[PDB]
């Protein structure tokens, strides 16, 4: 909505959402503490790309 | 992404305008995305896919 | 945006016409019901998408005024 | 935002009883002639680049004040918006043609476009002239009978003329 | 009012391009669907009163326990308004049959159904059983296609009630 | 959007001086008698759905036209809107009642609702006497001493009546 | 301003729903805490003048190097404005007690406090110590609950100062 | 990820959190009933691809012969081999989209990124426009009835994408 | 938002003629005096916080009721808004000064402020006095030539005078 | 039309803050660059008609398939439009030199180019070769800072056209 | 950090576009302005200890009560910390001068200043006084271009403090 603060709707099935989004954002959240600055090196490498690779094929 | 937003970084004008309400919260989110520090945190050190 | 075209923001006054209310009811009230009449500030750059999305929402424009010139 | 069949159903609803036999027959005839109108609108969509090219070239031929310095279509973006406005207007006209109802056309931006152009300062009769030029190019491209057998199209052109005149009146 | 052509229009206008092959072909397909549905709706409009009344008595017969003091339908006015309710839904069945879509149904009755039923304490299962009665007759009254899309529409109506 | 407490403090800040003793005394009178008003609003909230249902029954009894085709509530979703609207208006009555000030109802609802309903074309007098039906059912359930200590609430009844009256008058 | 019932009503309208238990219990909480705040307001109503005066002298005392000529403390209008300031703050404190919430105090003094504090060289710790003095006399003027919530409200005023 | 009738049906039904209503089932039936003429068109165009590609080569040469002049990008044996291979690819993909009864194969395969190819390689669409025009001129007799207009639709969609 | 060179370009384009050699000469005169103007804007920017602090201090000196109860800025939020609005007015006029033209100030700053102040009941005359106090302090601080080369600044004096004057006129 | 000053002020407004070392330095660096770009623009203006005619004949020579009758390049009205277009292009190059930024060229021509050209069937190579002749003539027109500025702006215009 | 070349790179990257004439002009301007800035850097390099001691003793003059026991300035280790802080400030000012901007200064002091100021009660007025003394003495140490740009860096830091 125009007046709602965005939140993490992951871990929650969205209308017509892929089964992969749950797994990816589980792998990507990892708690409150996970910061995505230029440090911790986790906000730099694309963790999701390996999983996304499987989506195009079957 | 749970990065601490340091106090000097914030635009007082944008938050004041949202306080008046000429913009929705969505407009303030847009303006915040246009902030340089946002790119500095994410666009600047990370690959475009990441 | 910085260009002479990008400036000249245009105010938009929006009314929730009956079509918009019928659309919003059947899509579902996932957002709070806000009053029918509301003015919105839209620059030249995103001028078209505003009433585009409002038209797909079923709403209709009251009037449009230009902030700059 | 209702279709022609939805229009008839809406009247049947408001009068509170079932639809009448003549309404049923006219809607059946509309279903039969839907083949014709879908042919016409598909040709329109195919010929749409040709229609817009012809109409715009005739338009910029018949007047030059848009292209001269300071013109309403001079900065090479305003005339781009001109092209976009013609194509979207004819898109709406085709929408009304296939839907069989002008109420959806009026709801789609016709309630706002007149004051939009008034605020922009755009000459509205120029827009009407461009719409009529597209209407002419459209009827010309529709009279094209390539790779297709012949059938009744006069009523289709009547409906197209009514829609185009409605658009011209609504804009200006 | 989302008849198939209506969402065709919505998909077309949502983005910038004209109508491609798929929506034209779907519009054509609907435009041959229009006929058997039209005879189905006409046949049902011919058989209005007997069918609606029989549906009402079927509701009594499959739900006798309410028929006692305890019906919200108990009393001449309430039974008559049961009949008029069935008539309204028959109206909408015919309208959606003509419209080649759930338009009338989802626009008017399916829109905001469950909370209204909760407010007025009207068990949908009664309506569902009435439409199963309608299933029983329409198995005979209509044949082939007309039968098929009529059955599918009233299936969607059942699902809406559920 | 204020209550008696906030509005009184507002006047105190207006004069710039401190609260008067008598002001604080009226405040204490409100506070100690507050739990009465709380029990009233709680009973209202609990009995709400039955109030809506039976007032709707009276609504349908005293007019048939809305039930007939073309009624402002004739479509299922328009009557659903009718119901949710009596719900929300009595809800705002409950709010202003708990706050003890009409301003919270005024600013939060009336300014938009007036134009909304006037545009919708629904008969304002009809909605107002529907508010009267709401008032009657609510007074029935408020007179109810169901499982509560007995006492005096005449002032509460009067002010609830006044809140219903202001809602009906503004909505008229 | 806002009292507890103001957040109550704002939330209830935010979800567009009727009030359940918890906010009604908050309504209680406010009602039974009203009286202690009531005599707190009584006391602060009676005592104001000496409170303001003592705040002036105490802030001049423990900050000696501001009193002398050549800085903010010197100049008669300066301490006149100090007195008016303290009167305003403790009046808003009385408002807080009456409202049983930060509402009036917050929206009247707390908003924009920092940028004014460095926009006129007015050191906040001046006002923290003024409110510390006010704690000093209220530790004797009031008693029991009235004292407790008055302490809490002046503490929040200091906390926003700090 | 190709867009076709049944695939976009599945995507749309998944989108709204709903099952398949009357409209999607009827569209599926229409696709089944319309596939057979598309099958006939695809088979007939498969039979005579040699003549179509060679005639298209000579036709695009006739339209703008100056490209075949020495010192131009069109002159050269490798250029001719590439022209033949490209036009073969076009007819392959057009038959593909005829089979799928949707532009999605063409969309993804060529219409995705074609423009930058033309700009980066100076291959003005006009030659491929002439190629597709020759294809339509020849297929104006190859097919019949429904299959005729079916092939015409997709080839003209490719034209509009090129234009 | 634009600057004077942009206006010259826009007028030349809308006539379709070029910028005349006299126009080029006056633009180059701006350019060589542009160094002068940048020093003026730097004097504004460095002294802007002190300028605003002093101007607000004196503003409160002549106007006591405003921070007294009942004043439009009496609550801390409102006088805070006063401070930051005077800040932003000075910042936008500084934008206009370094631009060498005024419409950059009007397009975003002086576009919607007056109607908001009329609706809110803000005393706009006090705001005009604040802006001319910005003038006073800007003259006090920009006349300081210590730690920078000496020269003529009457052009900058007049230009900043125009910007503050038109800002006060638009606001009030 | 955009000037270094214009982007500077727009970014400052977006951040809502005063200009720092970087913005003042950019302002300066644009200011000394103003005079040689002004000289370049004037030297291009004085050679306007010769440049237009030279571009016309250069486009005539480069592509043999443009001049013959029945073609889009052929035409007295067409060639009048050619001269008008070339005058527009060089005048807007001078405008960008005036602003010391590409913004003038960017918005005035570059925005809305490709779709317009393809809608009207305009070969970008035509404008590429016209501005290539402009490059050849302007290389001998100017030397030093003016030459560099003019060549950079015409190169950017070509890159947009290419 | 943020130096003119770095903003140029990041901005060009934003719109996904190569560099243009304007940003190369800005880089050029940085290149010539570096030499006076480098000279200023040398001047501040060889005067560091005098800078520090003079600033600390100026703070003494304006704020001697700070050195009183029970306050911050009291304590030899406290004063070692004062001098170390001022030296850090001056080193970051040197980085700013060599950077043709305020990038490293912002990144390494301005990010998080007022927070620590509140934390250890570090009054920014102290550092405003210290940098004002540094400004006054650089009024003698430097002259002309280097003087003016170093002054702008120092007073930008001052205004950030204020
Ligand atoms: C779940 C939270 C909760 C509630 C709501 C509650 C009910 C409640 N309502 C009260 C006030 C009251 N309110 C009323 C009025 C009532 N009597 C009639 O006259 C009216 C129909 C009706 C008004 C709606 C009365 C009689 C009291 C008791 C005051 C007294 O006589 O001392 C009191 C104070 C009486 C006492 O404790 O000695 C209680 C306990 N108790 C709780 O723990
Ligand atoms: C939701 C609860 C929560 C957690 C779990 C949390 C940990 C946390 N520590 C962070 C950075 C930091 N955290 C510390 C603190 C540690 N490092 C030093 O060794 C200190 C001795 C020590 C403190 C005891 C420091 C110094 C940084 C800055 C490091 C950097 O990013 O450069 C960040 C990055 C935030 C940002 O800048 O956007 C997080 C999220 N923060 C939270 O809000
Ligand atoms: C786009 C950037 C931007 C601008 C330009 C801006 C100006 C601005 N000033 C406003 C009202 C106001 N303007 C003033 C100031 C005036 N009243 C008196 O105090 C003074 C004499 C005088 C100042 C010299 C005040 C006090 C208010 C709000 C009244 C209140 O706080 O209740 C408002 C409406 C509500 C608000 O946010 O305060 C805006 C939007 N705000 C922004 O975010
Ligand atoms: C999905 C897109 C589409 C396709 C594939 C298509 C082909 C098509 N259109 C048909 C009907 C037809 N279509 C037309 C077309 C008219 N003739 C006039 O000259 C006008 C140029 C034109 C516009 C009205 C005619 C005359 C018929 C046969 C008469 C009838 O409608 O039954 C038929 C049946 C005739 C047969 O097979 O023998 C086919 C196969 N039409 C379409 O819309
Ligand atoms: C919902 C569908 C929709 C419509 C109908 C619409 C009309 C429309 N046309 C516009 C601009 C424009 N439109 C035109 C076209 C007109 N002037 C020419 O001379 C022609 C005669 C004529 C074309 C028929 C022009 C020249 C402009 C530029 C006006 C300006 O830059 O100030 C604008 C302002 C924003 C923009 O597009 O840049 C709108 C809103 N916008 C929409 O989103
Ligand atoms: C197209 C829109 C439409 C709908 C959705 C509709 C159903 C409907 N049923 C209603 C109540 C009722 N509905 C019924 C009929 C039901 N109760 C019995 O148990 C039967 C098993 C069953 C019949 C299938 C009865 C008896 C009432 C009266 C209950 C009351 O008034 O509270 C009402 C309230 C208005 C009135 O009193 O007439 C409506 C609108 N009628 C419509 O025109
Ligand atoms: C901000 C708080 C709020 C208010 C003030 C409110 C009233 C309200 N009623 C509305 C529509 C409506 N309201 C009604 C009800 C009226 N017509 C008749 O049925 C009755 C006699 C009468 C009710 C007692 C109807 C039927 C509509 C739909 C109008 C239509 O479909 O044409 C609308 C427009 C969109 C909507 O919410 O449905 C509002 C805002 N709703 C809210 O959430
Ligand atoms: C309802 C909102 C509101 C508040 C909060 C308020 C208090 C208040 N007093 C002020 C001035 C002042 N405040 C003080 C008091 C401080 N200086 C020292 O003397 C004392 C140790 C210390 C007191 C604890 C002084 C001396 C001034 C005058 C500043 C000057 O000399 O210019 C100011 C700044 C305006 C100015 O500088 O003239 C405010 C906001 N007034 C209001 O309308
Ligand atoms: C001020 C912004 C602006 C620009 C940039 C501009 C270029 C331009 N020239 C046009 C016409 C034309 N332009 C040309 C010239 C080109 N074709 C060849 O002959 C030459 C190699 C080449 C010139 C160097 C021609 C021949 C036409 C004829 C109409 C056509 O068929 O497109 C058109 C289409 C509408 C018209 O003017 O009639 C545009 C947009 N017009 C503008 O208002
Ligand atoms: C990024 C480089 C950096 C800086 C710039 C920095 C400033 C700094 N100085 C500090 C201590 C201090 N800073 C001062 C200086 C002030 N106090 C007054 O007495 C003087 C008037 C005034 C000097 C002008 C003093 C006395 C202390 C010791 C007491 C304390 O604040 O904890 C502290 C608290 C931690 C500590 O040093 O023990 C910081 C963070 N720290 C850093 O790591
Ligand atoms: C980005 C780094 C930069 C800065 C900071 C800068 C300021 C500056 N302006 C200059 C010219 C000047 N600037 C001024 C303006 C000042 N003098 C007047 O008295 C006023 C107090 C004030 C204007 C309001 C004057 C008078 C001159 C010398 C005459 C001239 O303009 O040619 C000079 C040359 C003198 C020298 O090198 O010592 C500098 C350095 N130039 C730069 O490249």
């Amino acid at each position: 909505g125009e007046d709602t603060v965005p939140f993490f709707r992951g871990f929650t099935s969205q209308p017509g959402q892929s089964t992969e989004a749950f797994n990816r954002m589980v792998t990507l959240y990892d708690g409150y503490a996970t910061s995505d600055s230029e440090w911790d090196r986790g906000g730099q490498s694309a963790r999701l790309t390996d999983s996304l690779a499987r989506s195009t094929m079957d | 992404g749970n990065t601490y937003v340091m106090e000097s970084e914030r635009p007082a004008t944008a938050e004041s305008q949202l306080r008046d309400g000429r913009i929705t919260v969505r407009g303030f989110i847009r303006l915040l995305a246009k902030s340089d520090t946002y790119k500095a945190r994410f666009f600047n050190p990370a690959t475009q896919t990441r | 945006a910085i260009t002479t075209q990008g400036k000249r923001i245009y105010k938009i006054t929006v009314s929730e016409a009956g079509a918009y209310a019928t659309n919003k009811h059947r899509t579902g009230y996932r957002a709070p019901i806000r009053q029918s009449n509301y003015t919105l500030t839209v620059p030249y750059d995103r001028f078209l998408p505003e009433m585009i999305r409002l038209h797909q929402s079923g709403a209709k424009i009251v009037n449009v005024t230009s902030v700059i010139s | 935002m209702n279709d022609v069949f939805t229009r008839a159903i809406a009247q049947a609803d408001l009068k509170g009883s079932f639809l009448l036999e003549s309404d049923l027959d006219k809607l059946a005839s509309f279903a039969k002639e839907g083949v014709k109108r879908l042919d016409a609108v598909a040709a329109l969509t195919n010929n749409a680049p040709a229609i817009i090219s012809d109409a715009a070239h005739k338009l910029f031929a018949e007047q030059q004040e848009l292209i001269q310095p300071g013109g309403n279509a001079y900065p090479h973006r305003r005339m781009a918006a001109c092209l976009r406005d013609m194509e979207i207007i004819l898109r709406y006209v085709s929408y009304a043609l296939l839907a069989g109802d002008a109420s959806v056309l009026d709801d789609r931006c016709l309630n706002g476009l007149r004051e939009t152009y008034n605020a922009l300062g755009t000459p509205t009769q120029s827009v009407a002239r461009a719409v009529q030029l597209m209407k002419d190019a459209a009827m010309v491209h529709l009279k094209s009978t390539a790779n297709v057998t012949v059938g009744d199209c006069s009523s289709l052109y009547s409906e197209a003329a009514t829609y185009f005149d409605k658009a011209a009146a609504s804009i200006a | 009012s989302r008849t198939v052509i209506t969402e065709v229009i919505a998909t077309a206008d949502s983005q910038g391009r004209f109508l491609n092959s798929t929506e034209l072909q779907a519009a054509f397909g609907r435009f041959e669907r229009a006929v058997p549905a039209i005879e189905a709706a006409r046949a049902l409009t011919k058989n209005q009163d007997a069918l609606v009344k029989g549906a009402v008595q079927a509701v009594f017969k499959k739900f006798p326990y309410v028929t006692q003091p305890g019906e919200k339908g108990y009393g001449d006015s309430n039974q008559a308004k049961c009949a008029r309710d069935i008539g309204y839904y028959l109206r909408f069945i015919t309208y959606s049959l003509v419209a080649s879509g759930t338009g009338p149904l989802d626009d008017y009755v399916i829109a905001g159904l469950r909370e209204v039923n909760r407010a007025f304490n009207l068990n949908p299962l009664w309506y569902i059983e009435a439409l199963n009665y309608i299933k029983g007759e329409t198995g005979k009254l209509l044949s082939g296609q007309s039968k098929t899309e009529a059955l599918l529409y009233i299936d969607h109506a059942i699902n809406a009630l559920s």
